[PDB]
């Protein structure tokens, strides 16, 4: 979720996100090591994602 | 940074007189200090401009672009550990 | 006749006994206070040294475990395997304390149980024993903190952390003071066309969050290059990064805009020229340049070979923003020089990156083994645990892994962090007992930079800068900006900084305690340095404050009638009686319920610092004698609305027992404006009440008068007490009428004007009533003025 933690191990606990980019007014949010909506983990998942690409949406 | 002000007696003289020239007009005053007391007695004429406000009001401090020209005296520390030969520059 | 000054003088004189007018030596007193403060700071330094050695030793043997699922580390997280604590509501800190386990404060954005935080917690778990040892070998030690360089903060008295927790130990003033030596920064903000947009916002925010990390003894400036190296500010050289100059630099940075063509050679040439401006009083060490840029393609080899030939400068470089330009030249620039390269993808990474250059800057001092283990005190600053004003001690703890094995090929050149202790200015304010002095005297100390410390006008709130705006910084008042500035006092300030010890006397101006009057007076200064540290304690005695009336008493019967003299039940026949809040051996302070404090005092005296109580009871007895002898007898004179007397100690007595219901003056006589002024001047002083106050006054209170009761006990001028009358306004208006006649005082306050409209608005500063008359009156060599500045004040806009 944070862009400055490039691994699962170092992506945990809360962090700070700023509303509309204003330097002031922080917002505390959790970190989640989530995959993309559509992933190429498996051949089935790859076929699924590449089918979404074939529809020109997402 | 407010800006306070105070007023106080300057001269030891007790009697003061003169004319006021607000505009196209004259006024009469005679100032007398009640001796042995922190008081001044004056007699201005009947009424007939820009207000003095002794009460502190908000403002900005001294123009820092000016005081930097002649900064106040300052004696900083004299250790400043730096410039060591046995240092590993292999971080980057 | 009403107050009876001579009556009080005779009362004092007839009892030649009960006195011992010891002289404030004004030099021995300063020396002993200096020695006591030095001893306190030495205690703190010793605690710091032992803690630092223990931390180094424990870190040396850690073995760097990596499997903490078993043998879990036990600690107490502050923002609450965690511990279940029990809190003792001790009054020393004003919050919850435990004294049996050291809290921890992991900043919000750090993960609780990473493989680095967990190791820090384990290996610091040994620090708890030494924390306890320190706090046990001497109480009254507030905080021991350990700001390890991983975000942690292991402070021993475990209290719940004081809403988004943005605290980050590596940014606090007391950490930077320890982690690195002073600096001479020069931020080369890259305002070229290639940064317009979000990246410019990141650059401005990053520059601001960096200037937030500069102390008051290390200089800075902000250049910017777009084929021409202008300066975003009005300075054109290094400017000490005060709390104020930082404001100008931040505003300049905020009001910047991209344009033009990038040209590193010109920008760096200008920058290196600015660092060779030796005749502007620079701080001669850590010559640093910190380029902010998106990306470049022209490594300015020629300029780095012309200047900086001997690697004198330390070039840091940030490739701020999310872009795709070459980052080769920037990395090479950071590498060739003894620098280091960072990256700021977007907000959130600013806070943890801009503070990292301290790790690099700490390399030389780490490589200097123990020449840097020197306790280095910071400047005053409001606590982070709502405790008050505290100055911190710092003592960096180094990384010794392989020491005495002599591998010397590791990351052994970085500090573990800074471990510091806090000293409450309320704890230096009791090593300088002000009570023996007259209400005009006081102590004060200054940093070598001149910033005050333990000064009466140092109010606990952040120093303001600039006008506010429509919608943590240290409290640094320059000694000249805390008092009236004239030619002579600047000499004294300069002579304190050098450490020269001497004495001076002169006639100067002193601002009244209520900021509405100024008075000429004599102030025999005094200044010595505290050899332990970089401070120069001072002491300002007027000419009449040399001797003080000490009280000795043994009968147990005279003090008896003095003790039941001021009982609240005797007000009707002895007049009202305040008592100032003064710290008896164990009595609880006032909760601004002066009646309840008086009752507590009654109980304590009934049961049984002794001089303070002795002398306050002595004053109570003398004031009772005066009031009963004269004020009681000649009750209710024609023009006397209220008879009041104030002494040292706090015995304020107002005869009617009803005016006391309308006695707005503070019980602590040392803070009562009229008292200090009345002491300073040599005649009756009139203090017009304020106008448009919420409470009553000026018709049901009557204007005030005062006249210090000068004494010749044995040939020495003493001014213990002040007496006055709240003259009823109406009767004295009649007296005035029986003689536009305006009665006026210094400060331009209308005590009267024959015109009936004016006297209704009595007490206003004349000047908003008939301006031109004053404007001309100032012009004829009467009613001069001084326009000083207050750096601690509240504004609505
Ligand atoms: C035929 C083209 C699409 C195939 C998609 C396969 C389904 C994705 C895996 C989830 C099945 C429950
Ligand atoms: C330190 O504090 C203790 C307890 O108040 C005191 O006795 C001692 O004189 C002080 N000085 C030292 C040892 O630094
Ligand atoms: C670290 O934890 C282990 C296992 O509990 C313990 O034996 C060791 O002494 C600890 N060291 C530190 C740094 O506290
Ligand atoms: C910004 O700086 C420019 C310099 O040309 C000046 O003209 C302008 O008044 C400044 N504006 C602000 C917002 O300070
Ligand atoms: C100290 O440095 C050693 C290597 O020199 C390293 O293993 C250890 O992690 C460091 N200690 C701390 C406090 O991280
Ligand atoms: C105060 O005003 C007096 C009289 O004009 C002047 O002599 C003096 O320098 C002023 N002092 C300050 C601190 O402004």
């Amino acid at each position: 979720s944070d862009s400055s933690k490039q691994t699962e191990a170092e992506c945990k606990g809360n962090y700070i996100t700023y509303k509309d980019g204003e330097v002031d007014h922080p917002i505390i949010q959790p970190r989640s090591w989530e995959n993309s909506k559509f992933d190429f983990d498996n051949v089935l998942a790859a076929m699924m994602a590449l089918f979404t690409v074939s529809t020109f949406e997402g | 940074i407010t800006e306070q002000t105070q007023y106080f007696f300057d001269n030891d003289s007790k009697s003061f007189s003169g004319v006021l020239d607000c505009g196209n007009c004259s006024r009469i005053f005679h100032g007398e200090k009640l001796m042995n007391t922190n008081l001044i007695f004056i007699m201005v004429e009947s009424k007939g401009t820009r207000l003095l406000i002794q009460a502190e009001q908000t403002s900005d401090g001294p123009n820092p672009c000016d005081m930097v020209k002649q900064p106040r005296y300052r004696k900083g520390p004299d250790v400043c550990f730096d410039n060591n030969v046995l240092e590993d520059y292999t971080d980057c | 006749t009403a107050s009876g000054v001579n009556q009080l003088v005779d009362i004092y004189e007839k009892y030649q006994d009960l006195y011992t007018v010891e002289p404030n030596n004004a030099r021995q007193l300063v020396e002993i206070a200096a020695r006591d403060i030095e001893k306190l700071l030495s205690n703190r330094s010793k605690a710091l040294v032992r803690l630092a050695l223990e931390a180094e030793k424990v870190q040396a043997a850690h073995q760097w475990r990596e499997d903490f699922a078993s043998n879990e580390v036990v600690y107490y997280n502050a923002k609450d395997q965690r511990i279940k604590p029990v809190f003792i509501e001790d009054a020393n800190f004003g919050r919850q304390i435990s004294y049996q386990h050291a809290a921890v404060h992991i900043p919000t954005d750090i993960y609780e149980g990473s493989t680095i935080v967990l190791n820090e917690l384990n290996w610091t778990s040994a620090l708890d024993e030494v924390f306890k040892k320190n706090r046990e070998e001497d109480p009254s030690l507030l905080w021991q903190v350990f700001g390890s360089a991983t975000g942690l903060a292991r402070y021993y008295p475990a209290s719940p952390w004081v809403k988004i927790d943005l605290y980050d130990v590596r940014r606090r003033p007391w950490y930077i003071q320890g982690a690195a030596s002073p600096k001479d920064m020069l931020i080369l903000v890259d305002v070229s066309g290639s940064v317009s947009g979000l990246t410019l916002k990141l650059i401005r925010t990053s520059v601001s969050e960096m200037l937030e990390t500069l102390s008051d003894d290390d200089f800075v400036n902000v250049a910017s290059f777009n084929s021409n190296a202008q300066d975003v500010s009005c300075f054109q050289h290094l400017v000490q990064a005060n709390v104020r100059n930082k404001k100008v630099l931040k505003d300049a940075v905020n009001n910047i805009t991209a344009k033009g063509i990038t040209d590193y050679k010109k920008g760096f040439s200008f920058a290196f020229e600015q660092l060779l401006n030796y005749n502007v009083s620079r701080a001669n060490c850590n010559k640093i340049i910190m380029l902010f840029t998106d990306g470049g393609e022209e490594r300015a080899q020629e300029i780095f070979n012309k200047y900086n030939k001997d690697k004198k400068v330390r070039v840091f470089t940030f490739s701020v923003g999310q872009h795709n330009y070459d980052r080769g030249p920037i990395q090479w620039m950071a590498c060739e020089n003894k620098g280091y390269y960072y990256e700021i993808p977007s907000i959130g990474a600013i806070r943890i990156n801009t503070q990292e250059y301290l790790d690099v800057l700490g390399r030389p001092m780490v490589l200097a083994g123990d020449k840097a283990k020197q306790v280095q005190w910071t400047n005053v600053y409001l606590d982070a645990l709502e405790l008050g004003l505290v100055i911190t001690g710092t003592l960096p703890v180094f990384n010794i892994t392989g020491q005495f094995e002599n591998k010397t090929n590791l990351k052994n050149q970085l500090i573990l962090g800074v471990m510091g202790v806090d000293v409450s200015l309320e704890d230096i304010k009791r090593l300088t007992p002000r009570f023996t002095l007259c209400p005009n005297g006081y102590y004060f100390a200054i940093d070598p930079n001149g910033y005050v410390l333990l000064h009466p006008n140092l109010q606990p709130k952040p120093i303001g800068v600039g006008i506010p705006t429509i919608n943590q910084e240290p409290v640094t008042l320059d000694f000249l900006d805390a008092e009236l500035e004239n030619d002579i006092k600047v000499e004294i300030r300069n002579k304190m900084i050098d450490g020269e010890s001497g004495e001076k006397t002169f006639r100067t101006l002193v601002k009244s305690q209520d900021e509405r009057y100024i008075d000429k007076g004599n102030r025999t200064y005094t200044w010595t340095p505290v050899n332990g540290t970089d401070y120069s304690l001072a002491l300002v005695l007027p000419t009449y404050s040399f001797y003080y009336i000490k009280a000795k008493l043994e009968e147990t019967i005279t003090q008896a009638r003095y003790s039941e003299t001021l009982k609240p039940d005797n007000f009707e026949e002895s007049g009202y009686t305040f008592i100032a809040p003064r710290d008896y051996c164990n009595d609880l302070k006032i909760s601004d319920n002066n009646t309840e404090f008086l009752l507590n005092f009654n109980e304590f005296i009934d049961r049984k610092n002794a001089d303070l109580i002795n002398r306050v009871l002595l004053d109570a007895g003398f004031t009772n004698e005066l009031v009963q002898n004269y004020w009681s007898k000649q009750k209710n004179i024609k023009g006397v609305k209220a008879r009041f007397v104030v002494t040292d100690g706090g015995i304020t007595r107002v005869y009617p027992k009803e005016a006391g219901e309308n006695w707005q003056e503070n019980p602590e006589t040392y803070e009562d404006s009229f008292y200090k002024r009345s002491l300073d001047n040599d005649n009756y002083v009139f203090t017009a009440p304020y106008f448009n106050k919420s409470g009553p006054g000026a018709y049901e209170s009557g204007i005030m008068v005062s006249k210090a009761v000068e004494i010749y006990i044995q040939g020495k001028l003493l001014k213990p007490a002040v007496v006055g009358i709240k003259i009823d306004v109406n009767s004295w208006i009649e007296n005035f009428t029986k003689t536009d006649c305006v009665i006026l005082d210094d400060g331009g306050f209308l005590l009267m004007a024959n015109h009936d409209d004016y006297t209704n608005q009595i007490g206003r500063f004349f000047g908003e009533i008939d301006p031109s008359l004053m404007r001309h009156l100032v012009n004829i060599s009467v009613y001069a003025f001084n326009k000083s500045y207050d750096y601690q004040s509240v504004c609505e806009p």
